[PDB]
């Protein structure tokens, strides 16, 4: 049967809409099935993706501040494969975005400050409901252009708020940052964003 | 590819960030 999707990405387009993306191993398929429903009681929505080349879909008319569960499966001639599951919420009422994604097991929204033309500080809130007690966080930094190597910072500790200063950066260059909690068992969901320092 | 501009001396900015499950 088809393998489970190896990755499930969420990106908020607005306070009531997001793009769901997934990734299937390079190794047919007929398509995908994307299921979602409110976590506090609601009908099951099932989206059928009849093209295996399509690995993303937009979902609109979502309720703000309501937790949803998303399930993505792949289909082939043999049958359906196991699903990758994800819980997420679009929260909405500090400069920045008025709406933010949140899942209980991921770090809080990323707050960036450009301390200088070649350095910044990043802070994030502790996960609301982590899967296992936290040992620390892994923070990775890399050029969004590609090719260049990534830098991985280990942030030991389980503070309610964690902070990291990143030196050696270049102005006008986009950098992709990833933050994920390290727990006793393994890692949690990672929050990712691209920034650029300018004056 | 959404990029968030960080301006020096403008203070902290809360960026909109993607969440990823798995790898």
């Amino acid at each position: 049967v088809p393998d489970t999707p190896t990755r499930l990405v969420f990106s908020a387009l607005g306070p009531t809409s997001l793009r769901v993306s997934w990734q299937e191993p390079r190794c047919p398929l007929q398509g995908y099935s994307v299921e979602y429903q409110l976590l506090n009681g609601g009908e099951l929505h099932r989206l059928n993706i009849p093209n295996p080349a399509q690995t993303s879909v937009v979902v609109e008319d979502l309720l703000p501040n309501h937790s949803y569960v998303f399930r993505v499966r792949a289909q082939s001639q043999e049958g359906w494969g196991r699903e990758r599951e994800g819980v997420i919420t679009i929260e909405s009422q500090l400069p920045g975005s008025a709406f933010t994604l949140s899942t209980p097991s991921a770090p809080g929204p990323l707050v960036f400050t450009a301390l200088s033309p070649d350095s910044l500080q990043l802070s994030w809130e502790r996960p609301r409901r982590p899967n296992g007690d936290i040992v620390g966080y892994l923070v990775t930094c890399e050029m969004a252009q590609g090719g260049g190597p990534a830098t991985a910072f280990r942030v030991d500790g389980d503070s309610p708020e964690s902070r990291l200063t990143v030196p050696g950066l270049s102005e006008n260059v986009p950098y992709k940052f990833k933050v994920q909690a390290r727990t006793t068992e393994g890692f949690g969901p990672e929050r990712e964003g691209i920034i650029t320092i300018e004056s | 590819s959404n990029e968030n501009l960080l301006l020096v001396h403008c203070g902290p900015t809360l960026i909109n960030s993607c969440i990823s499950f798995g790898s």
